């Protein structure tokens, strides 16, 4: 097309580490293989173009390397600046064509998630409908098998769920939820559960709110 | 040295998208002007070209539906999409390559938006915990905002000045209406006491009503 397989879609990593990001072209691309920086809000920062050549004011760290199919993008120390979207393109052939991305996250390792079990309201309930909401605000990793269930049930019909970017200053994620409720769906079971399956506590760690205690 | 679009956004079905991108800095008649957009969870998508001469290239999948023009004396380069469909919403960039070297300056963006709904404005209901242990010394509040369209919207707490660990989410479509949540975490003892008012702000509607927070008696 030429399709622009790039790989991996997420890498973790510590200040200071060395870093390869791959890109497979579906045909020869001579050496149009160019590599940009993504930070949100901001606009693409072109980086290395024709696989090796270093735009104009970019640190030597930055790196790559490939000819033909095979492309590589070096970072040999990463830092605050470099934490941010990466991608490689090809201006080959029209149409020109972009990577899928590779997001860069940064470890800090292990972290428990405060999970804040939530009911509705009688100022919720004023035109006859409501809604169960669940925060669970800094965890790490974004590995959470969590559930709104039923007295240990998997029937998820309105759940409704969000994630957000890993915030740059205190580097951990946030998870909110919403298990939406009519007015007689509302009186059914008396209890449920906002669920967590982290390996902080391996025995896995429910938080429930019951509507009697 | 840059390049700048146009509106409007957010249209229905069947309607066309009229970009226009305005430059500075180069001659329309030494460099081509690109047209990209980015869907939401995708990579970039090329649409089109048109060339120094005004030769014009375009996407073979949007080929019978897409038109690019421009006048360089006016240095205005113009876009066109000819019958929109849902998935046609992204960012729609304008760029221009250099010499020489791949694309390096890009328009501002054209958020756009295809669907045939009213502006609704959202309503807000407010969250506070349902009793059990109270231990630890810190507990996180809710302020749940229901139903709104279009987008964007400022969800701030106590008038956009406690913000420590305030976490508002990317909202979720529910059938042309909009949900999302916010949280903030504050100490146990002074709220109780010193509460926090919960309020919002949405630009193309213009609601900004106020709620503060109260438990329930168990």
């Amino acid at each position: 097309n030429i399709v622009m397989t790039q790989t991996p879609k997420f890498l973790l990593v510590s200040i200071g580490d060395s870093i390869t990001i791959t890109c497979k072209a579906s045909q020869s691309v001579t050496n149009d293989a160019a590599w940009y920086q993504k930070k949100p809000g901001q606009s693409p920062q072109l980086l290395i173009y024709q696989a090796s050549t270093r735009y104009t004011g970019v640190p030597d760290r930055f790196s790559g390397s490939g000819y033909g199919t095979d492309f590589t993008f070096t970072i040999s120390a990463v830092q605050a600046e470099d934490l941010a979207v990466y991608f490689c393109h090809q201006d080959y052939s029209s149409p020109l064509t972009f990577g899928a991305g590779t997001k860069l996250e940064l470890k800090r390792a292990d972290a428990a998630p405060t999970v804040s079990i939530f009911p509705p309201s009688s100022e919720q309930l004023t035109s006859g409908g409501a809604s169960v909401v669940c925060f669970l605000n800094n965890f790490y990793p974004k590995d959470i098998n969590v559930k709104w269930k039923i007295d240990g049930s998997e029937r998820q019909n309105g759940v409704l769920n969000s994630w957000t970017d890993q915030d740059s200053k205190d580097s951990t994620y946030s998870m909110s939820s919403t298990l939406t409720l009519t007015k007689d769906e509302y009186e059914r079971h008396n209890s449920y559960t906002c669920e967590a399956t982290h390996k902080t506590s391996t025995s896995p760690i429910v938080k429930s709110f019951n509507r009697n205690e | 040295v840059q390049l700048k679009q146009s509106g409007p956004g957010l249209l229905q079905p069947s309607q066309r998208l009229s970009i226009t991108c305005t430059v500075s800095g180069f001659s329309l008649g030494r460099y081509g002007v690109h047209w990209i957009r980015q869907s939401p969870g995708k990579g970039l998508e090329w649409l089109g070209v048109i060339w120094r001469g005004g030769t014009t290239d375009y996407n073979a999948v949007f080929m019978s539906r897409l038109s690019i023009n421009k006048d360089d004396s006016k240095s205005q380069v113009f876009f066109t999409m000819n019958s929109l469909r849902p998935d046609d919403t992204a960012i729609y960039y304008c760029a221009r390559q250099g010499s020489n070297f791949p694309l390096a300056y890009w328009g501002q963006g054209t958020l756009v938006t295809v669907s045939a709904a009213k502006t609704t404005p959202p309503s807000v209901y407010p969250l506070a915990p349902g009793s059990a242990a109270q231990t630890n010394s810190m507990v996180t509040l809710g302020c749940l905002v229901k139903g709104y369209f279009p987008e964007p919207v400022t969800v701030t707490w106590n008038s956009g000045s406690l913000s420590s660990g305030v976490h508002t989410f990317p909202a979720v479509l529910q059938s042309d209406l909009y949900t999302l949540s916010s949280s903030v975490t504050v100490p146990s003892s002074t709220w109780p006491s010193q509460t926090v008012t919960c309020n919002v702000a949405h630009p193309a509607s213009s609601t900004k009503v106020d709620k503060k927070i109260v438990p329930r008696d168990c």
